[PDB]
């Protein structure tokens, strides 16, 4: 029973803290649209109108409390801005609109360790789901005007079938889709207090289109000059999750109670934030998410088929009996088809860029080191030995704070339990 | 199932 004097493959140790909160500009799985479907009305496209159109489909506002106050805020000034948003819309024609610069407007305005609590893991599981909905390649249809080799474009319209109606899909074009709305407000008015409706549009299980509205963001002041100059905003966002459940999460926030849905209470999370033209950039460019894991999937798909000397593109995505290992349940590792595959790869590539971070970018350049030391380890019978740098050190050391980086650890440890076993 | 993408690389030599 000395393995105590042999070096072998032990899991990387995680932090030790109270559990890690949210921290992504807007909601994931907690999200509620309230949406229009074939919309008509007049000035449709244009957001403070179609936002308007979205609020009068919903019926049971009651008069907003405070459910779970936010403890370094001063609460009752999240009231006062839900309910200024309200009043403020109660109105007769303008395309944009902004805020009448009041009190509590003004004050919204402007390490620690922590452990990993699951609802990081449940935010992912989300995020690789089908929806019945569909986020891209949504206009009237045409010819691939295009260049691109026969069996590349082959690879990218089934992975495209796979991933056009996937949840993380319907992140990206949030991402896109706010973030662009916040550059334009953040140039135009520069001094005002904008509102700005948090929007997205789909097509819908029948056909339909469809556009849906999460809440608003209303802009501090900006004037940026640098890229680096930061514009402070205050995100409200609905959602049918009590905070209540699982408050650890909610940390960075204010959540009042403002309505019922059909029946369950509904819910407005608010917390202030700030962005600056890059991270706005940032996440208006989150379709690179779309080619970066096709790009993978493209490889995967490449090496396989290189072995059976043939394309295995067509086979892959039609009979869905190749499989991968991509998910652990009670009874151990599960497999899934390369359309699970598609849809997990573009979530983990959408949920690093919502998550963007200095950590993970050390935790994933070290972690590739021992992975390939331990795919080494296993493939070889004679595999020998192999010199760690300060492997672990480099690596726990980001292990500190965030939620996304500390899953990312705690999936590597699963893998070096089954690598190994 | 809990989803866990480095899964893959019981399978997939890291490319």
């Amino acid at each position: 029973i000395e393995p105590f004097l042999k070096t072998t493959p032990r899991p990387l140790r995680l932090p030790n803290g109270p559990p890690c909160s949210q921290r992504s500009k807007f909601l994931l799985m907690d999200a509620l649209k309230l949406s229009i479907e074939d919309p008509s009305h007049e000035g449709e496209g244009i957001p403070l109108y179609d936002a308007i159109k979205c609020m009068r489909t919903f019926f049971g506002w009651k008069e907003p409390n405070v459910v779970k106050p936010h403890e370094k805020g001063i609460n009752p000034n999240y009231l006062l801005s839900w309910k200024q948003v309200l009043a403020e819309l109660q109105d007769i024609i303008p395309k944009t609109k902004n805020m009448k610069k009041t009190s509590q407007l003004k004050w919204a305005l402007g390490p620690e360790l922590r452990s990993l609590a699951s609802w990081i893991q449940n935010e992912f599981n989300k995020a690789c789901e089908l929806t019945d909905s569909s986020w891209i390649e949504l206009d009237e249809i045409g010819e691939d005007v295009a260049p691109i080799e026969h069996i590349a474009s082959m690879r990218r319209n089934y992975f495209t079938s796979e991933v056009s109606h996937c949840r993380a899909t319907e992140y990206i074009m949030k991402g896109v889709y706010i973030n662009t709305a916040l550059l334009n407000a953040s140039c135009a008015a520069m001094d005002d207090f904008q509102l700005i409706p948090m929007i997205s549009k789909c097509r819908t299980k029948e056909g339909r289109r469809k556009t849906n509205l999460y809440g608003f963001i209303i802009k501090g002041r900006s004037h940026l000059r640098n890229d680096t100059d930061v514009v402070n905003f205050v995100s409200m966002e609905f959602s049918l999750t009590d905070p209540r459940l699982e408050p650890h999460k909610w940390e960075k926030y204010c959540v009042l109670e403002i309505g019922d849905m059909l029946s369950r209470p509904m819910f407005l999370y608010v917390r202030t934030n700030g962005t600056s033209k890059i991270k706005m950039k940032w996440g208006m460019e989150m379709r690179r998410c779309l080619l970066q894991s096709l790009q993978q999937i493209e490889s995967m798909i490449e090496a396989e088929s290189s072995v059976k000397e043939k394309d295995m593109t067509k086979e892959f995505f039609e009979n869905k009996s190749e499989t991968w290992p991509i998910g652990e349940s009670p009874k151990g590792v599960e497999e899934s088809s390369i359309g699970k595959v598609c849809r997990t790869l573009l979530a983990k590539s959408v949920f690093n860029s919502l998550y963007a971070s200095p950590q993970l970018e050390g935790f994933s350049a070290e972690s590739r080191k021992l992975l390939l030391i331990v795919q080494a380890l296993r493939d070889n019978l004679e595999p020998g030995t192999f010199d760690l740098g300060g492997l672990y050190e480099a690596i726990e050391e980001c292990l500190i704070n965030d939620p996304w980086v500390l899953l990312n650890a705690s999936w590597f440890n699963s893998f070096l339990t089954h690598a190994l076993s | 199932m809990d989803v866990n993408p480095t899964l893959l690389f019981l399978k997939v030599p890291a490319q």
